RNA sequence: UUACGGCGGUCCAUAGCGGCAGGGAAACGCCCGGUCCCAUCCCGAACCCGGAAGCUAAGCCUGCCAGCGCCGAUGAUACUACCCUUCCGGGUGGAAAAGUAGGACACCGCCGAACA
RNA sequence: GCGGCAGGACGAAAAGACCCCGGGACCUUCACUACAACUUGGUAUUGGUGCUCGAGGGCCUCUAACCUCGGACCGUAAUCCGGUUCAGGGACAGUGCCUGGUGGGUAGUUUAACUGGGGCGGUUGCCUCCUAAAAUGUAACGGAGGCGCCCAAAGGUUCCCUCAACCUGGACGGCAAUCAGGUGUUGAGUGUAAGUGCACAAGGGAGCUUGACUGCGAGACGGACAUGUCGAGCAGGGACGAAAGUCGGGACUAGUGAUCCGGCACCUCUGAGUGGAAGGGGUGUCGCUCAACGGAUAAAAGGUACCCCGGGGAUAACAGGCUGAUCUUCCCCAAGAGUCCAUAUCGACGGGAUGGUUUGGCACCUCGAUGUCGGCUCGUCGCAUCCUGGGGCUGGAGCAGGUCCCAAGGGUUGGGCUGUUCGCCCAUUAAAGCGGCACGCGAGCUGGGUUUAGAACGUCGUGAGACAGUUCGGUCUCU
RNA sequence: AGACGAUGUAUACGGACUGACGCCUGCCCGGUGCUGGAAGGUUAAGAGGACCCGUUAACUGUGAAGCGGAGAAUUUAAGCCCCAGUAAACGGCGGUGGUAACUAUAACCAUCCUAAGGUAGCGAAAUUCCUUGUCGGGUAAGUUCCGACCUG
RNA sequence: GGGUGAAAGGCCAAUCAAACUCCGUGAUAGCUGGUUCUCCCCGAAAUGCAUUUAGGUGCAGCGUCGCAUGUUUCUUGCCGGAGGUAGAGCUACUGGAUGGCCACGUCAGCCAAACUCCGAAUGCCGGUAAGUCCAAGAGUGCGGCAGUGGGACGGCGGGGGAUAAGCUCCGUGCGUCGAGAGGGAAACAGCCCAGAUCGCCGGCUAAGGCCCCUAAGCGUGUGCUAAGUGGAAAAGGAUGUGCAGUCGUGAUUGUGCGCCGAUAAUGUAGCGGGGCUCAAGCACACCGCCGAAGCCGCGGCAGCCAAUUG
RNA sequence: AUGGCGUGCCUUUUGAAGAAUGAGCCUGCGAGUCAGGGACAUGUCGCGAGGUUAACCCGGGUGGGGUAGCCGCAGCGAAAGCGAGUCUGAAUAGGGCGUAUCCACACAAGAGUGUGUGGUGUAGUGGUGUGUUCUGGACCCGAAGCGGAGUGAUCUACCCAU
RNA sequence: UAUAUAGGCGUCUGGGGGGAACGCGGGGAAGUGAAACAUCUCAGUACCCGUAGGAAGAGAAAACAAAAUGUGAUUCCGUGA
């Protein structure tokens, strides 16, 4: 005779897909994060999702500017 | 309430959408774009 | 080249915020007015346009200050992967946070300014 | 080997009847869906005059259809059945077809799952945090909260702006209205939960607008699948902006429902001989608390102690097993009360263990059977000793106690009431101890209790029926 | 069809409940039934068929005649709606808050509620959970038993 | 689905909440049972998701066979990454919270799954250099046939419970059993050691052992223990005793063993028995040997691979 | 004589010597089958851009005919349609699904390699073996019950005549 | 009761029952499958009733087909599938 709680939502993989130095095509897509968590620098667009992408092919950074953690592709 | 109303155009019902009866009455005229290839004005 | 004025770059304060004294050559400034282009939920305050009377008193700029804030080892310890251990405990690698020694009143890049 | 006794071989007998699971069967009703039966009208059988309400209905009368289980007569030397004929009724009844209603009187069925056994309770899809152990993912009937929307601006774009709190000075006006001016770097604010973000603003203002578009989409994320999710970029034709540019709804993630079959508009796609149409098909979109939310049907509740079959120790009741919260016997520390004096005797608050004897937790053995409380018969062991026996201390004069240590040899009565165990009482006694052994012992016994079928009472139920509520009756197998 | 009922005829026959005899059988017509009444409301078939739609002689896209698809209004019957009767029909029968001249109790009275609030009689009962109620009798000792009380 | 019934669901040929017999019919059962010859090679799962579903089943996961591809797989060292747990910290926020000084403020000492200025180790993702390489009998894609979808206990990190349970539900390129015999733990699926092709009256070892049962030490050296402690247990109580500290005796602090507290029901019965202190006990040293189906030796079979032999 | 070691078999289970199930014993019988131009994989054999016949007729038979048909050979699309293209679309815009595949050359440069000229030139189908599968009782045994047509009152319930 | 019937009387011919399957006509289940269950399936099957004949039914277009196009009663088999 207890327990009103017992409630969860689904998951959803929410997490950096792509690491580090990796090869990306041109529309890949990586970090999916919710409330933009990693901010988008040179070679990468942002969605409606707060979802970031990429816009070029390249490189994977994970730099910083200006205190802000910054993704973005280098190209190769 | 919420109801779902369909626009027209003048000459020529591509579109429907959600207005209120209560906060807008007499009930929208817009614009908006295929037959004829302009955006011309849509009535409720 | 010298206390000049812009526009930047740094996994953005060791660049900050204060304190005390200096600066005006061109320039940045406040300033002087509201006709002309353009403005205020009201006001030429601001946003604009038109000028150069009066000054560095402020911004901006350059000094010297550990005053707050920041940066921060080395060495220990907590924790820990793996191993060995019959409870307890230790072995070979990783290794903080905190506090301490001290750092620090930034450091660079190409475009002008008047003097070359 | 023979005679005996029955403690065990979880003895033999009966694929447990209890319990749950899924198949059946009867029963019940304001479950669902039919049907019988009963009644209602229309219309055939079914006709003739009359009088009227009418925008074909209501009725009158008549006899000829049709009826009589009214009589007589004949076939016929019989209360059947025909035929004849008087007397009645009469286009009504009955009967066919069509059709509304009433309808457990019958018939076929349905009546969910999870679940520390089942029932009652709670829950069922989607979003957010923590559990979750620094990628992602992750259980529980773990811990917290939301959603089934709202906004024609709370959308788009171009500009500009900085909050809350706090101190100081002001008519009404104060620790809250507005007014200035200071400190103030994020506390405030974000349509809506929480988190992640956001002061460069995604927060606060204003001007114009409708991209809350049409045809598309390289490439990845995520997933059993079905879903779902992001998207640069190209074109048409537009919005804002001087331009570069951004705009395919909203800071982000909840605000939704697959298929099937229908509804509407649109299109020259087809059109069963041909030319048209009907119907089909396409593009656009509408109808589901299908909420048990991957939706078994368009359409569905209960009872069974009258039960039946198939299974399970995958799952309950009895006993064993572990556990020991609760019970039980000791113990640590003494605040104290005992004239004074903690420890003669009691000992609060708090702490630590023993025992497995109570109520429980768990589900490990047995459901192709481990058969049942109390009593009787027979016992056997432990000591935490009721009596007898031996000791220390005493707030022990003596008698009689108290308290603690030692000790299991023997002994621990008969009746009253209750099915009782327990308990209250009675008269005694040196004393009327406490426990274990399937709460010892039904192949040793009884059958009063519990727990089958009968039946009445109170209660709940529309009802079938139900109740660790009472009441009376109720097969005890084996060489 | 016919049969029993019955070779009976309301002092008879069928059904429902109750159960010799004695004294009795209170209040409720809201619900659900059953009985009657029908003035209106709603409605099925069958009649009726305006207005539409398909086709084509005629008129060059415009439409009447034939044929046939869709079929609205207007018409009714019983039922249900509605108004009464009926409880020896199925059923149903209340709440709290105050008050007496010592205490206690509440004749009484206030205020809600319903269709109406349980009358007579009985009561710890085949009915009473707490329960071995309390009190008396019976017994050396009565969770049963009998007689009372009423907090049914 | 009818009869009869002074009514119990009674009775209707020993059977009745719907008789019996034959035929539909070899009814159906997500349920229980049974399925018969051999060797060889390989070898699972007891999870996720969905379900009028939970003891059934569909697809994925894990097995196998055949055809592709030919090291990509796995391992280790480097390197480039994101993270918010352990720990810690809090005038860094959000709560809770102790004591001073004067509610606030200041001065200290704190606490936190849903607090974070901070912040690991490990794991994860990629790139790279070698290793393994007559092998893992790998990895990935496609197909034929599967079974499984009841797991259990141990280690470590958690939830629920009382931080109870041989409890229950989770995580872990965690193990084993399931499906693994052998040796050790007296006996003893899940613990330690180790993976059984077959034969041998051959050696060397593992865990664990060496007085006798019982194969091998009454082994050696320096100490401790008097309680059969070893061979069960607490909060506590106490001039038992050995060493190392600290102001011939008293206090004091650490530390090795030991004492009491100690107490359930058939029979010693809490060393596996005997027996052990003349240590067969405990602690650290030190030589040996025993001990497995492990490893080696000699010999015989078979499978895959590359040159009958390896 | 004696010594060491050693807890039945099957089923079903997390786990069985189990005190869980099943069998007293022996001999004999008793469970994966067969039909169909069936379906998909896969051997093997005939013929190959073709392969093969079904009813049926002539035969002493298993051997001759028999081209109706089915499969391959062109697709894409809702369809009309057009066809190495085609469909959605305003579109020499992209994308969907096809053009057997593997080669060189050309261009493009690129966002993951595209488009073309040129060569190469495909492989199905009908028997039969095995695996599994569809429809049939489909591996074998086992309900309680449901429906149809009959059989029962010599037992028992009740009534009728005697 | 009379035109006559109903009946009565005398006479000749036929029918009545049985059978294994096949035939045609009419009535017509359920278990089962849909992993529940009503539509649907099982199935026009089991079973029942009538009535045959060596065979029986059907049968001589109020039929198909789609025009540059025709075939020519019915039944049965293969294929369309
Ligand atoms: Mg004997
Ligand atoms: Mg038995
Ligand atoms: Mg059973
Ligand atoms: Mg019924
Ligand atoms: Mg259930
Ligand atoms: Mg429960
Ligand atoms: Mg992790
Ligand atoms: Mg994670
Ligand atoms: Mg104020
Ligand atoms: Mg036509
Ligand atoms: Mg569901
Ligand atoms: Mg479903
Ligand atoms: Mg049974
Ligand atoms: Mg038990
Ligand atoms: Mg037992
Ligand atoms: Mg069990
Ligand atoms: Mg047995
Ligand atoms: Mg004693
Ligand atoms: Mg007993
Ligand atoms: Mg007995
Ligand atoms: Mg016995
Ligand atoms: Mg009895
Ligand atoms: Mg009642
Ligand atoms: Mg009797
Ligand atoms: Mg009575
Ligand atoms: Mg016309
Ligand atoms: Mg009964
Ligand atoms: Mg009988
Ligand atoms: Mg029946
Ligand atoms: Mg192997
Ligand atoms: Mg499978
Ligand atoms: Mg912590
Ligand atoms: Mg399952
Ligand atoms: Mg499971
Ligand atoms: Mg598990
Ligand atoms: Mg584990
Ligand atoms: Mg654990
Ligand atoms: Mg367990
Ligand atoms: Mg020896
Ligand atoms: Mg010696
Ligand atoms: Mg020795
Ligand atoms: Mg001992
Ligand atoms: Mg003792
Ligand atoms: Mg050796
Ligand atoms: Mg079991
Ligand atoms: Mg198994
Ligand atoms: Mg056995
Ligand atoms: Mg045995
Ligand atoms: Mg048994
Ligand atoms: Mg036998
Ligand atoms: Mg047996
Ligand atoms: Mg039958
Ligand atoms: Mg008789
Ligand atoms: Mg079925
Ligand atoms: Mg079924």
């Amino acid at each position: 005779s207890s327990s009103r709680n017992g409630r969860d939502s689904a998951a959803q993989r929410l997490g950096v897909k792509r690491f580090g130095g990796q090869v990306v095509k041109a529309g890949e897509i990586l970090v999916r994060q919710r409330g933009t968590h990693f901010h988008p620098g040179v070679n990468v667009g942002r969605g409606g999702d707060d979802t970031l992408f990429a816009l070029a092919p390249g490189a994977v950074e994970f730099g910083a500017k200006r205190g802000r953690k910054t993704v973005n592709i280098v190209p190769v | 309430i919420r109801p779902i109303v369909k626009l027209r155009s003048t000459a020529g019902y591509t579109y429907v959408t959600r207005k209120n009866r209560r906060n807008d009455p007499d009930r929208i005229v817009l614009r908006k774009y295929p037959v004829l290839r302009r955006h011309v004005e849509f009535r409720e």
